[PDB]
């Protein structure tokens, strides 16, 4: 509920505005923000087929989109990106994963933040 | 309606056509003009930088047009495509100069319009502003005779004192869907162009007779620049305009489409259903 | 009875060519009403001045229309309603403003409708 | 109950108003579906503007809507719901963009969330 | 056969551009060659009521507009250069007449070409 | 069938390209038909080369086709086919007149033909 519960809303907004900037000429510094997230939202919400992903860990991926951490990522490594943190978070990141499951709830913040950018320091681009 | 969604089909399908038509035409215009005004590129980097070079080095400023005088009154130059079709093209160059001229001049004497293209024209005898000159009809192509004349007009107005500063307002071309409205100023020469490289000349020519040569040559220079720029940039507005009306008509065909054929199966079994009414009571 | 040797070569000539400058203002009017009738070349222009002269020039003032419009009506014998149809389409009226050719008879009285509009 | 008497002459005078601005942008919209505004003149291009504005001032946020959008809800009463469609009607609110028109309860709403965009 | 063949392929290359293209005033060189061969066929194709036309004739019409005869001629002069070339042909071509009736099949070019070029000649 | 799990991912995208290279072609064709070939920019060319070869090389010298014609004909695998068309994706072949892959097989047939005529 904390994560996402604004993401269906303004998904519908980033359709109309993509298509409205297709025949668009020139767009404003606001648009082109709003242009740049609805991209990787919709690379995020692609999956594959008989793959199913723990809630445990759709919670922590879309945090990374909704906080802004994956705006760094190039868009067609955004599949791989997330292949990579499920897997790290299984390696590395056992903490998060034990607390979120028990108590139905997030951790603190900035254990959190800390937490992804210590993984996007061991990503790699292209 | 059956009948009446037929006829709409059918006249959204014949107007898709023409729209197509004057997407292709267009494009092979714009070609053309981005072809001829960069042959009159070298051309005007030649002229412009020689006379330059000579006004700026090695003599003070002793010019009318070069030098800078205070304004007692000023005019604006404004060019705008003849035909229509073309979308935001007339209405961004007019809102920067119409938003201009009120915001800074607080007196009707204190502006004059210069006007190229009948869309402008019209504008202005709507509303209100006065026009000095206000020349239209000229070929899709333009050629630099055309404006020889006018030109020769719109000098002889600024250089005996009738405007003492004068604005250029046109679209510039940068790319296939993004144009740009700009505003230059053609005089007076304020600023100069520079090459930094220069070779004995003639001092045999009066300064200021061969001055009177150059600074008309370079002003002619100028405005041309305008209408190869303006040309060019009219061209593909028209282009993109014709390929977003063509999308709109042919996305609204399939939509129509539809209701049509769900129409025609309604039709037909309300028909059916009357007539096994009737034949199931008898 | 609209065959060339039941009325006449001249009056089919007439008749057929009426027929195209009519449909012809038909297909264009859808592209008039989206585009704009400015858009247009020097032939199609031409054809709608005329389309719009011969369509209101068949409307006719009858007697029984006395009581409708108050105008008494008139009687158009054959052979002027083949000259006036030619004048139109050669163009030598065209001068003449659109709303004098409602509701009129014979061409002469055309001219003086005009005359009473200042024309 | 949309009668001179039993609403008052402001109210009425208001209501009508509102109702000829929104047919005219029903009749607009069948050419502004192809060519956009470019091909609109004059009252055309000032009537969409304003049709714009009315038709998302009439959008409101509900206290029953909290369970599916986290807002909180808003009343208007009659006397203020009549004065802010008479400001949009003059154009004294011209300048503020249409995303700030969406949602609100009040005129004074509008202009603290132009206020939050700063557009 | 051999002529039909072709009129197929230029009605349909003008019903396409003509469906968008009779009004622009200058297009491409091409596309100004495909809309005048495009009214010439569709006045050649044009017939008079109870006047049915012998097979022999129709090939030969049928030639002259393919093989670009008819180019010279203007659109409004097609339903008469075809009369004349009528008359033109009885009186003086009989030997061309002669054979497409019996063999069903088509002369030497050099004498077609002869034949009507020599007409194009004749013709104001 | 055309999913990966039933072809297979070699399959799949070998087909994919296909039809992302014709698409694009049907897109330059009406420029190509409004406009001179030399405008075209450098990459476009580079995508209308390789349309015309695969177009072509799409076309197949049937056995039924003998009564029509005069030359024997062909039947290729899957595996040959896919390979193919790999080749001519990745280049390998495309100093060779266009005509050459006109109404032929396998690809090494393409090397032979091209010898044919020089």
């Amino acid at each position: 509920k904390k994560v996402a519960g604004t993401l269906r809303l303004d998904l519908a907004a980033y359709r109309e505005l993509e298509a409205f900037a297709q025949f668009g000429s020139d767009l404003d510094k606001a648009t082109q923000a709003k242009l740049a997230r609805g991209a990787r939202t919709v690379e995020v919400l692609k999956q594959d087929l008989h793959q199913p992903i723990p809630v445990e860990k759709q919670v922590l991926i879309i945090y990374a989109l909704t906080r802004g951490f994956l705006d760094d990522i190039p868009v067609e490594d955004v599949r791989r990106f997330e292949k990579e943190f499920y897997l790290f978070l299984d390696q590395n990141g056992q903490h998060l994963l034990e607390h979120i499951r028990t108590t139905k709830d997030l951790p603190n913040e900035d254990d959190l933040n800390k937490a992804i950018e210590a993984f996007k320091k061991t990503f790699v681009v292209s | 309606s059956l009948r009446d969604i037929k006829t709409r089909i059918n006249a959204t399908k014949k107007t898709s056509q023409i729209t197509k038509a004057m997407e292709m035409v267009s494009t092979s215009k714009l070609n053309r003009a981005e072809q001829n005004a960069k042959s009159f590129v070298p051309y005007m980097e030649k002229i412009q930088e020689v006379v330059a070079n000579v006004a700026l080095g090695a003599g003070g400023a002793s010019h009318p047009m070069l030098v800078s005088r205070p304004v007692k009154k000023t005019g604006y130059l404004v060019i705008t495509s003849d035909r229509g079709l073309a979308g935001a093209y007339n209405s961004n160059v007019l809102r920067l100069v119409y938003q201009t001229i009120q915001k800074r001049h607080a007196c009707p004497d204190e502006y004059a319009i210069i006007v190229i293209g009948r869309v402008g024209l019209s504008f202005f005898r709507k509303r209100n502003m006065p026009v000095i000159l206000d020349i239209t009809r000229l070929p899709d192509q333009p050629s630099f005779a055309d404006i020889k004349e006018i030109a020769r007009k719109t000098v002889g107005l600024f250089a005996d004192g009738t405007f003492d500063e004068l604005y250029m307002y046109y679209n510039h071309y940068v790319s296939a869907i993004q144009q740009e409205v700009t505003e230059r100023k053609l005089l007076p020469l304020t600023d100069l162009a520079e090459n930094k490289q220069r070779t004995v000349y003639e001092f045999e020519p009066s300064q200021e007779e061969c001055l009177d040569v150059l600074l008309p040559q370079y002003a002619e220079s100028l405005i041309y620049g305008a209408l190869l720029d303006a040309k060019a940039s009219e061209h593909a507005a028209r282009m993109t305009a014709m390929k977003n009306a063509t999308d709109n008509a042919n996305e609204l065909i399939r939509t129509l489409t539809l209701s049509y054929n769900r129409a025609r199966q309604a039709a037909i079994t309300q028909e059916i259903t009357e007539i096994v009414a009737g034949a199931n009571a008898l | 009875a609209l065959a060339p040797e039941i009325v006449g070569e001249e009056h089919y000539q007439v008749a057929r060519k009426v027929q195209q400058t009519l449909q012809r203002y038909k297909e264009l009017q859808d592209i008039i009403a989206i585009l704009g009738m400015d858009e247009l070349s020097d032939e199609d222009k031409l054809v709608v001045h005329r389309a719009r002269r011969i369509q209101f020039f068949l409307s006719q003032n009858f007697h029984v229309a006395e009581q409708f419009t108050g105008q008494p009506g008139s009687y158009v014998p054959v052979k002027e309603t083949v000259r006036g149809f030619k004048e139109i389409l050669e163009g030598k009226y065209d001068h003449l403003p659109e709303d004098a050719f409602r509701l009129v008879g014979r061409i002469e009285e055309v001219v003086e409708k005009a005359k009473a509009m200042g024309v």
